[PDB]
């Protein structure tokens, strides 16, 4: 048995341990391999390096950062570490398996030692060779150049950074004052320096003179910009003979760096097999001391004291799992576990499935809920997709959110398995709330009768037009009842189709919005009841329901009212619902058109009703305290919550108009689309009316699923986010929780780690 | 572009009584006057009613109180209705639709009626 | 009116700035750092702060509070340039003209690498990495300053400042730098304190008005009383080194100027309410640095103000010398003087 | 490969959706040629619509061999 | 500056023919009386409809990116700001709201009279009334985005630093908000006794 922790919160307990210091290492593996308690800070004053496990900390420490830099030396090469096993020592299933002996983690660490020590000087006396490599290369480019390139000691020359030779040629135009002769030539192949591993574009030059005290200038002034300074005969013997020698040293010079090179690449290609094994171990072992570090430290005795949060639910077996580690110990102790009660405040915990899940994010996102209060999740799972819906509302546009939600939730076997790229991996974590958003924009989008923009004729209408009447000449219908389900089609194309549809949606907007924070306001109610507190009941939500239903549930009842009166058949004026809830507030006891019987007694008596509300609201919480300087506080939240809540009300109430906005205007974007695509096709004939219909629909099919899915479908989404974070959740969400976040093992990912 | 059709012509007995029909198409905003006018053969066109958008509402003195003219419930729809008939009244029947200003004056191809 | 035209352009950067100013150590955390006693404690506890993993990287045994001191630094100046990155526009200009300062300091003390005959290799891994410019290290080339004036530094944004600098003998000196480098400076602050004027809205001209003053008022006293240790130095010569926009200007810089000895100075000081008390007690730094992290402490009360930057900039510069007075007294086990640092936040 | 699926499903779609109005059109269903303005003969549209349903089959089983392969 | 240049070039010359037509004994030829008394009621109206919208949203647009830019420039190293800030945003979007309303009222004005009665005094009435109706409300709704604006801001760039202070400053955002309502009710009122053309 196992409570359903999804309508408030699960119970918590705080648990003592008490573990002898022999077990203390052993024993807190296990509680790692549960990964189901969250331990207390129990003594947050002491400063950060006078905790009593530092010394543990630092040891590991140092082999994590060796490691690190093994991992940077494969990543410097095209090495690649052994991907994979994952799931040897647990299958996120926490089931009891033994930790790493101490003499295991000293080898980690002597061993890690020992490699870094051998890796600094292989590496280092490895791009010596480069340097001298790459050195020579350069100085044998210049000898393999032309003679035109000596033409025109008689000269400097050398190689330099292809953005800097413009500085060069400027500083050298300037010192030698216009008597500037200079040459220069590109170099095909980029050229890396061990000074950074980045590479440089470089560039050969050349300059002529004569005057040593010249000469003498422009060699500083060429090595000051980090030129390659390359001494070069004048004869062409001289240079052939100089390019003989250098071929020589660099053809030597290969088998130094392959023999030493590929020594290295042989040692990577080892620990490539199990750094990753190392890594894992490793970082466990140091997260274990960082608990330990949290516990209080008895010297009167050898044990070890520690706190933590466990769900009520699961208290059994901690008792249990304890009990098999002390069976494989064999070591006989007292009772490691004391239940114990306190005033702290325990942390929020939800239990979730696959299919709530994603609707539980949605809320978290705000904001963690407080200690068994209502959650918000339950209601978000129907009333999220279903504000959706209301707005997109469309059979068609329907329908292909309802097949790539499909596609996406039968493969989740497949899917969950592997790799996914950010975007796609939000797409996923949605694939239900996708769903169930689509199924819903089709319900409402046979109610609003569209699909694709066109009507659907399924039930005989309830208008009948004249009977005759001739090309071109307008005419008006008759009524012979209503309809079954949704619109009435004989709307459609119907030249004042607007002046209906924009009553209609305007007026099940606010309805729905009315409902909706009628709904969510109760919640309140049922928190208030929960915890006992009485006082919240007489001073926030009685005074608080009559100020919201006093106004706005009367303006909902109004306006469903007056749809039930036959206005013509009965001879009485339809009257305004804009003028008399205006003319309530500024024109009171005054009516222009007369709704129902007495409405002027009830009008007037509501206003008050209103009014004395306020002051109900704002005073008799705080002298409920007053009564019992901290009174004061009291007082001014009171007050900042009574304006809030007052203006709130209407602004809020106001808000719902979005439902109608975004649906009028995806309907206008789909009539125009088919306009403008595909009436168009209709007008031709023969094999070019072949051709120009099948073009015209690709771009038909493209712009509706491009535009009016996904990016009208995301606009639509986010509102109905608005909706609810803002408008229906604050009427009773509290919030400023402390979430569940227990001690656990888990796979880091080493390329994570290092970044 | 506009155009207009009679209809509800056609030869009647003596002293019957006939409805006109006439409807105009085309254009989005309702025309300020519309008209009936008549010609029997061998004479120049005849004035018979006008109605106004207000419902106003003017006869030539030979039918007056004989012809009822008046609008339909759509805009730009017109009728003509005559409670007696006689041989003097027999003649192709037109109508007509007007702009309170400029040149847009639209005329109807017309029906027959004979005692 | 203040804010509605600011966030335009340099909203972003405003968040990110004053993000940083939240990161600044205060007095309970200065206090932490002095309670450890091994730098290998230090590195622990600045981690804690908003430091965090700066010194990740590094072996226990090759700590120094030298590496603290440079890794401490690069962190500020990486957060510099990566702010000018976000930059444009007049806020791209003004964060230029803080770094003129740097490497007008640079200039000097390349010319005095050089004069000694020192390996360049030595100068430059000493230059401050904010005053880089392209041709920085071919200021070693020559000693003459008309030459290396034509060679190099018409081609810098510093070429307007030498207005009043070629009067010199033909060949330099210790002395001989130090008059350019201040002859510079000149020029500099009053350029830059025009700019202000110019271009700069409300409010952070009168706030960087200030702070150009304070700058100028510092310059002028150290100058001051740094020439008296001279044989001597024409007062008229004298006259050219002292900034023309401090509070200073011009009734106390002229008599300070005319002034033989520190009790002159004194006597010419002592017309000035802001400085009233300066000269009697302590150290002289010391009360300069804490007046300056008062005017900066201020300027962060201000909103939409680009002056923030500036703020940010010189605070931050405080903490590293803080950390690193610390760090020294750790390190050579001399504890009793270990209480000097500054902190306002 | 992906490079076959966009090609295949914007044709399944084709092959539906053209069916379907052209029926529409040769039913003379209101909704299509009801108004003044619409076309003036139904099963003239249908043809040539009911044609180009039949490029968009060719492509599907086109394409859909490709991806299967 | 040019643009001064043409304003004083603009002044003089209104000026000189102000003069020009008083001294000639042509004073009443600028009867700005007339003008006020003959151009079409439906000008002023739907220019009015039109305005208020119009700058309603300029002012949310205005509130929105100076809130915005700096809550996300806050957030960088505190990104709970992220969530709970967005308060600021919605006291800026409302204000839109609040035009969006007063158009649905309006149009509902707009029927066409007959030409007997186009300049009716009760004609000439709604079409004066909506025109400023529509101004206080467009105008006030721009400057109400302004102040929420700059103190969405303002609170923002606060949080960062204590979660302490939002809930104190949170109160001026409400006093700023405030002026949204009585540009509304304002609106509601002066327009409220016009009539329908007629």
């Amino acid at each position: 048995e196992k409570e359903e922790a999804i309508f408030r919160s699960a119970e918590m307990a705080l648990v003592q341990f008490y573990i002898p210091q022999e077990i203390s290492r052993d024993s807190a593996y296990t509680l790692g391999q549960l990964g189901l308690v969250q331990f207390r800070d129990l003594n947050s004053k002491v400063r950060a390096f006078q905790r009593t496990f530092v010394n543990e900390i630092r040891r590991l420490d140092n082999v994590e950062r060796q490691y690190r830099y093994f991992y940077s030396l494969l990543k410097k090469h095209d090495i690649k570490l052994y991907e994979g096993d994952t799931d040897k020592y647990l299958d996120g299933s926490g089931e009891l398996y033994v930790p790493p002996s101490g003499s295991v983690i000293d080898d980690y660490v002597r061993n890690a030692s020992y490699l870094e020590e051998r890796l600094i000087q292989m590496e280092d006396a490895t791009d010596q060779i480069e340097v001298q490599k790459n050195d020579l290369e350069q100085y044998r480019f210049i000898l393999q150049s032309g003679d035109e390139f000596f033409l025109k000691v008689n000269y400097v020359t050398g190689v330099i950074a292809r953005d800097k030779v413009a500085t060069l040629e400027q500083i050298l135009w300037r010192v030698l004052r216009g008597n500037l002769f200079f040459k220069t030539v590109e170099i095909e192949q980029p050229v890396y320096d061990v000074k950074t591993r980045e590479y440089k574009h470089k560039n050969a030059f050349i300059v002529f003179s004569h005057g040593d005290l010249i000469i003498k200038r422009i060699r500083k002034i060429a090595e000051s910009l980090d030129a390659n300074l390359y001494d070069v005969d004048s004869s062409n013997e001289g240079r052939s003979q100089q390019l003989a020698k250098v071929n020589k040293n660099l053809s030597d010079l290969y088998t130094v760096l392959k023999t030493t090179s590929t020594t290295l690449e042989s040692e990577l290609y080892a620990i490539a097999k199990e750094l990753d094994s190392w890594f894992q171990d490793v970082t466990r072992e140091k997260a274990i001391f960082e608990i330990l570090n949290k516990s209080n430290y008895d010297t009167n005795r050898k044990i070890l004291i520690a706190e933590g949060w466990i769900p009520r639910d699961e208290l059994a077996t901690l008792q249990a799992r304890l009990g098999e580690m002390i069976a494989r110990l064999g070591i006989d102790v007292p009772s490691i576990i004391q239940v114990l009660d306190t005033n702290h405040t325990p942390p929020t915990f939800h239990r979730t499935n696959k299919f709530t899940a994603g609707f539980q994010s949605i809320c978290d996102c705000y904001g963690i809920a407080q200690y068994r209060e209502i959650n918000a999740g339950l209601p978000t799972i129907v009333t999220f997709p279903f504000m959706f819906a209301i707005m997109f509302g469309d059979m068609g546009h329907g329908f292909l959110m309802t097949l790539a939600a499909l596609s996406l939730v039968l493969n989740e076997k497949k899917i969950n398995k592997m790799k996914r790229g950010e975007i796609f991996d939000m797409a996923f974590t949605g694939r239900y709330i996708i769903l169930l958003m689509g199924v819903f924009s089709m319900y409402t989008g046979f109610l609003y009768n569209d699909i694709f923009s066109k009507t659907m004729t399924i039930f005989k209408s309830g208008w009948k037009w004249p009977d005759h009447w001739k090309k071109g000449e307008s005419i008006t219908a008759t009524s012979v009842g209503t309809y079954p389900i949704g619109l009435d089609w004989a709307w459609h194309g119907t030249e004042n189709a607007l002046l209906f549809s924009n009553s209609y949606k305007m007026k099940l907007s606010i309805l729905m919005g009315f409902i909706h924070m009628t709904y969510s306001y109760f919640f309140s109610l049922a928190n208030h009841l929960y915890f006992n507190s009485m006082i919240d009941i007489i001073g926030n939500f009685i005074p608080g329901l009559l100020f919201m239903q006093g106004i706005f549930g009367y303006l909902s009842v109004c306006i469903v009212y007056k749809w039930a009166v036959d206005w013509v058949k009965d001879g009485k004026p339809a009257p305004g619902l804009l003028n008399m809830l205006i003319n309530m507030f500024l024109s009171p006891g005054t009516i222009d058109d007369e709704l129902y019987p007495h409405q002027a007694k009830v009008q007037v008596f509501l206003l008050l009703m209103a009014l004395v509300c306020i002051p109900w609201l704002l005073l008799v919480k705080p002298l409920h305290f007053k009564f019992t300087e901290d009174f004061g506080d009291i007082m001014i939240h009171q007050v900042i919550h009574t304006i809030e809540f007052c203006l709130n009300c209407v602004s809020h109430t106001a808000s719902y108009l979005r439902l109608w906005a975004l649906s009028l205007a995806h309907a206008q974007l789909s009539s125009v689309l088919w306009t403008m695509t595909i009436q168009i096709a209709f007008g031709f004939r023969g094999f070019v009316g072949v051709f120009m219909t099948v073009a015209l629909f690709a771009m038909w099919f493209a712009l509706t699923c491009a535009v009016l899915v996904l990016m009208e479908g995301t606009s639509a989404m986010l509102h109905s986010l608005r909706l609810h974070w803002v408008e229906s959740m604050s009427k009773f969400f509290v919030g400023e929780g402390l979430p569940y976040e227990p001690f656990a093992f888990e796979y880091k990912d080493m390329e994570v780690a290092v970044a | 572009q506009v155009q207009l059709q009679e209809s509800g012509g056609g030869l009647v007995e003596i002293g019957g009584s006939l409805r006109l029909s006439c409807a105009a198409s085309g254009t989005l905003f309702t025309f300020n006057t519309m008209a009936w006018y008549r010609q029997a053969p061998g004479k120049q066109r005849e004035f018979i009613a006008t109605i106004t958008s207000g419902g106003n509402t003017n006869y030539a003195d030979s039918v007056q109180g004989r012809f009822t003219i008046s609008r339909g419930n759509a805009k730009n729809t017109l009728y003509l209705q005559m409670n007696s008939l006689k041989p003097e009244d027999t003649a192709v029947y037109y109508c007509n639709a007007r702009t309170m200003t400029g040149p847009f004056d639209y005329w109807g191809q017309g029906t027959q009626v004979t005692v | 009116m203040e804010g509605v035209y600011f966030n335009i352009d340099n909203g972003f950067i405003e968040g990110v700035v004053r993000g940083y100013r939240n990161g600044l150590l205060s007095n309970n955390q200065y206090i932490n750092l002095t309670q450890c006693d091994t730098l290998e404690d230090l590195k622990l506890q600045l981690s804690s702060t908003d430091y965090g993993n700066f010194l990740s990287s590094v072996s226990s045994e090759s700590l120094t509070t030298s590496l603290i001191q440079e890794y401490a630094s690069s962190k500020l100046y990486h957060e510099f340039n990566y702010i000018r990155d976000q930059s444009s526009g007049s806020t791209r200009k003004f964060m230029d003209y803080i770094t003129y300062g740097y490497m007008i300091d640079n200039v000097a003390l390349m010319i005095t690498g050089t004069i000694h005959d020192r390996d360049k290799g030595e100068i430059l891994q000493r230059c401050h990495p904010l005053g880089w410019f392209d041709t920085l290290p071919t200021l070693s080339v020559a000693t003459d300053l008309e030459s290396l004036y034509e060679t190099v530094l018409v081609d810098t944004p510093l070429a307007p400042y030498f207005k009043n600098c070629f009067d010199t003998a033909e060949e330099l000196d210790d002395m001989n730098i130090e008059i350019i480098r201040n002859k510079l400076y000149k020029a500099y602050l009053e350029d830059f304190y025009n700019f202000v004027t110019e271009e700069i809205p409300e409010p952070a001209k009168e706030c960087m008005q200030t702070l150009l003053g304070f700058e100028a008022d510092r310059r002028s006293i150290n100058i001051a009383l740094n020439s008296l240790q001279s044989s001597d130095i024409d007062p008229d010569l004298k006259s050219d080194l002292l900034p023309n926009i401090g509070k200073l200007y011009p009734l106390a810089t002229f008599h300070l100027a005319q002034a033989q000895d520190f009790e002159g100075v004194r006597a010419a000081l002592a017309n000035v309410y802001e400085y009233r008390g300066f000269l009697e007690t302590g150290n002289l730094e010391d009360h300069f640095y804490q007046l300056e992290m008062e005017l900066c402490r201020d300027a962060f009360t201000q909103q939409f103000a680009i002056s923030t930057v500036w703020a940010w900039m010189k605070s931050k510069e405080q903490e590293v010398r803080n950390i690193t007075w610390i760090a020294e007294c750790i390190a050579q086990n001399q504890r009793e003087r270990i209480n000097n640092y500054i902190s306002v936040y | 490969t992906g490079k076959a699926w966009c090609c295949t499903v914007l044709s399944a779609f084709g092959v539906v959706i053209l069916s379907v109005i052209a029926h529409l059109f040769n039913t003379n269903h209101e909704s299509f040629v009801g108004s003044i303005n619409d076309p003036e003969d139904g099963p003239a549209v249908a043809h040539t619509v009911y044609l180009a349903a039949l490029v968009y089959l060719v492509f599907f089983v086109f394409c859909g061999f490709q991806v299967y392969l | 500056s040019f643009s001064h240049f043409l304003y004083y070039l603009v002044l003089i010359v209104v000026i000189v023919y102000g003069l020009y037509k008083l001294f000639t004994g042509h004073g009443s030829d600028i009867n700005f009386g007339k003008f006020l008394l003959r151009t079409s009621p439906y000008m002023w109206a739907n220019l009015g409809i039109a305005l208020c919208v119009g700058l309603s949203v300029v002012g949310a647009a205005w509130g929105i990116f100076i809130t915005g830019s700096s809550m996300i420039g806050a957030g960088v190293r505190a990104p709970r700001i992220t969530t709970k800030n967005l308060i600021s945003i919605i006291f800026c979007e409302v204000v839109a709201i609040y035009g969006l309303i007063i158009a649905i009222v309006f149009s509902s004005k707009l029927t066409v009279a007959t030409a007997e009665n186009m300049y009716s005094k009760s004609n000439l009435y709604t079409g004066y009334s909506l025109f400023w109706a529509g101004i206080t409300v467009g105008a006030s709704n721009l400057i109400c985005g302004i102040a929420v604006g700059i103190t969405g801001a303002t609170a923002a760039i606060s949080d960062a630093a204590d979660s302490a202070l939002f809930v104190k400053i949170l109160v001026i955002e409400i006093f700023g908000s405030i002026l949204g309502l009585l540009g509304l009710i304002v609106g509601l009122l002066m327009a409220g006794k016009a009539s329908e053309f007629q």
